[PDB]
RNA sequence: CUGAAUGUGGAGACGUCGGCGCGAGCCCUGGGAGGAGUUAUCUUUUCUUCUUAACAGCUUAUCACCCCGGAAUUGGUUUA
RNA sequence: GAUAAGGAUUGGCUCUAAGGGUCGGGUAGUGAGGGCCUUGGUCACGGCCUUGGCUUGCUACAAUUAACGAUCAACUUAGA
């Protein structure tokens, strides 16, 4: 392993019986890092497709859903000609089916062209000609990111890798790197193309079809779950993360009910956009979708009855009741006598 | 039993598609993909008959027309019984039973009498309105009738040999052997059909390839 | 005493040399379904044991008691 | 599913205490089907019956033992 | 009971065996089969032998994110 210090006594879970350690040791590429606001971050990456020179960007994604999300949003950016360049983009996580992810490898390993993938390129495998890595956000470990940055040069070639922070605890990711003995040396990139229309061109995009408004918020809630299981706890927080700037980055508008959310932190969308008139687009899911709108009252009353009967189960719920009598009772007494 | 006509126009046509395409209820892909590769050959056309005649109670093994009526349909079955059918009505109007399973029945109009090999390695003479030759050792399959003598037929059997017999004797006049250096009597040789031929003889045919033919005319 | 279940067993029994009597009971009683039935025990003893057999079905008993030697004193309950 | 002389083995046959597990009888108790008492007022109330022997057939076991396998990143495990 | 919660707008991380079965992809040219036609001779509207114009096969360009869709068959609240 390129990494096998850190997997200090860990070794001798696998067995072995006379073992001899072996350390290898040897610019050959750049390391960069911009500090922006989390619902530009996209438009950033955009900036950087269609002005840097490559012959190969890998662009890595935390979640599949993301990956998959954002492919096909570029996809439609790029319908209209939103960035112009001879540029080939093409989607890889690790949750899809064998054949399909060997048939996109191959074709990408076969001018110029752009993959979204998520940790499973991370690691071992190795594209030549790749000039250019992104970092959409720092990995879940930092361990990995010396990987993420490591599929570029070989051979001391002239390669490139940017990351992107979310302005609030950027302060701790670079000395946290430093001590690692790695240096990360800032860049200045100016946002590009946005003055007022990017925002509201997802979210009008979205409103076209009610599949995409589900893949977002999905997407969301999984970079939402994918930032609370965090190492270095004290340089991501979930208290100071911008959780309008990330839902304003999907395209959302409405925050997903989440315990983060209301504790920590609605319609982002001032004038707000019933679902019940939200189409689904596609002809076997709109009629369950309408079946599940006209019983609306029935799967209330489900639940309704799945609460009581969990109150009924919780412990001692026969004396949480007595209590509540006597609380209600004690507060209506006073409730009243002390306005007589 | 079938009951057919040589013109198909005369026919209901039957639909191989219409079975699993006007309905469509509940029929799951792997059941269309099966019946469509029933028709890979080509979209031939396909009839139902004109009747079916069933009485029998086991699988029938020939059925003859009347040589003079053309309404009259003999047959035999393994059920142990000759049917005389009523072609018209459709329907069994007369059952014979015998004591062994029947394979084989030819008709001798010309002196009235039924000829039914069974597979007890005998042939029984019926009047449809008695003697039964013996001499095979195994299962009667095939009879004819000689066309210009009126009381001489001919008998094939899984024995390997034909046999030509007199209506009024019970012993076999002349026993016919496959004539071949690579059969063997009882590993490949059997008569599955035999063919009375007025202007070549007896033809012999079975689990040999060869197909026989020997002269018999006086 | 003994219980058998073979109803030829039981006749073979009732048809020996030395034999008194054989003992015809009824009773009324309830199946796992809830519908109530009636049952008949057979008891003829042998030598040293008083063989019974069960029968829950009226007319495999109806069969038996038809098919009793008609020399044979039979007691009704 | 034979087994003489001869030589052995088992049961009979064996100190006391502690906790844990299992069964039966008694006690407690719900429903219901009967019977008895009290009832100025209240009391779905108080008492009592609702049982299954030796023997026989089928089935049912902790412990112990056998076979495969070869264990430290030491595992299994009792209230102990 | 796994999977971050359990009145609310539930959708919830990366990699890593399986997640009920089955079926299904274009546009063009030419061979085949069916269907409506029609034309002659032949036998008392119906046969026989002949004449000219929905299924499938072979080649040529797009699609290979079918990462989609269709159908069959399964399934109900663990709380005291």
């Amino acid at each position: 392993s390129a990494t096998m210090r850190s997997a200090g006594s860990d070794i001798f879970k696998t067995g072995l019986r006379n073992p001899v350690r072996i350390t290898v040791n040897s610019s050959s590429l750049k390391l960069n890092y911009c500090v922006v606001n989390p619902a530009e971050k996209l438009q950033l990456l955009v900036s950087i497709l269609n002005n840097y020179k490559f012959k190969k960007c890998i662009v890595y994604f935390p979640t599949c859903v993301s990956v998959s999300y954002f492919y096909s949003f570029i996809q439609y950016l790029g319908k209209r000609n939103i960035l112009v360049n001879e540029v080939e983009i093409f989607s890889l996580h690790g949750k899809l089916q064998t054949s399909a992810r060997t048939k996109t490898l191959t074709a990408f390993t076969d001018s110029n062209s752009v993959l979204f993938t998520t940790d499973v390129a991370a690691r071992g495998i190795d594209i030549p000609d790749v000039d250019l890595v992104i970092q959409l956000d720092p990995p879940t470990n930092t361990d990995m990111f010396m990987h993420r940055c490591g599929r570029t040069g070989r051979a001391n070639r002239v390669g490139k890798a940017i990351t992107f922070l979310n302005e609030g605890r950027e302060e701790d990711f670079i000395p946290f790197m430093q001590v690692k003995n790695v240096e990360l040396e800032e860049l200045d990139l100016e946002v590009k193309g946005i003055t007022a229309n990017f925002y509201e061109d997802f979210r009008n995009w979205i409103l076209e079809d009610r599949d995409r408004f589900d893949k977002g918020v999905k997407a969301y809630v999984a970079f939402i779950k994918y930032y609370s299981n965090h190492s270095a706890t004290s340089i991501f927080r979930l208290q100071s993360l911008d959780y309008v700037g990330i839902a304003k980055l999907y395209g959302l508008f409405r925050l997903p009910r989440m315990p983060e959310i209301t504790k920590y932190l609605n319609w982002l969308v001032d004038p707000p956009v019933n679902m019940d008139e939200y189409k689904y687009k596609d002809k076997k899911r709109e009629k369950e979708r309408q079946e599940t709108l006209k019983n609306i009252s029935l799967i209330n009353d489900k639940k309704k009855l799945k609460s009581e009967l969990k109150k009924k189960n919780l412990a001692w719920s026969d004396k949480t009741l007595t209590k509540e009598r006597k609380l209600e009772r004690k507060e209506k007494m006073s409730l009243k006598r002390k306005a007589i | 039993i079938g009951f057919w006509s040589t013109i198909y126009k005369e026919m209901t046509v039957v639909d191989p598609l219409e079975d699993i395409n006007n309905p469509n209820n509940k029929i799951s892909t792997a059941a269309r993909k099966r019946r469509k590769l029933t028709m890979k050959d080509g979209t031939i056309r396909r009839r139902a008959p004109l009747s079916l005649l069933e009485s029998h109670t086991a699988p029938v093994e020939q059925v003859i027309f009347d040589s003079t009526d053309n309404t009259v349909g003999y047959s035999v079955s393994q059920d142990h019984t000759i049917k005389t059918w009523d072609l018209v009505t459709a329907r069994c109007i007369d059952t014979r039973t015998t004591s062994y399973s029947l394979l084989s029945i030819a008709q001798l109009s010309t002196l009235n009498l039924l000829a039914c090999g069974s597979s007890a390695r005998h042939i029984t003479l019926h009047d449809p309105r008695q003697q039964q030759l013996i001499g095979h050792k195994n299962f009667v399959s095939s009879l004819d009738t000689c066309p210009e003598n009126e009381y001489i037929l001919c008998s094939g059997s899984h024995d390997g040999t034909v046999k030509v017999w007199d209506v009024r004797s019970t012993s076999p006049m002349y026993t016919i052997t496959r004539e071949d250096k690579s059969v063997q009597k009882g590993v490949n040789d059997k008569v599955f059909a035999v063919k009375w031929a007025e202007k070549v003889g007896i033809i012999s045919a079975g689990q040999d390839k060869k197909i026989q033919i020997n002269k018999a005319d006086n | 005493a003994r219980e058998i279940t073979d109803i030829k067993q039981f006749l073979e029994l009732t048809r020996r040399a030395d034999v008194k009597t054989a003992t015809v009971k009824i009773n009324k009683k309830l199946n796992k379904a809830g519908k109530p039935f009636r049952q008949t025990k057979f008891k003829v003893r042998g030598s040293s044991s008083l063989y019974t057999l069960v029968i829950n079905d009226a007319g495999k008993a109806k069969k038996l008691i038809q098919s009793l030697p008609p020399t044979l004193k039979v007691n009704r309950l």
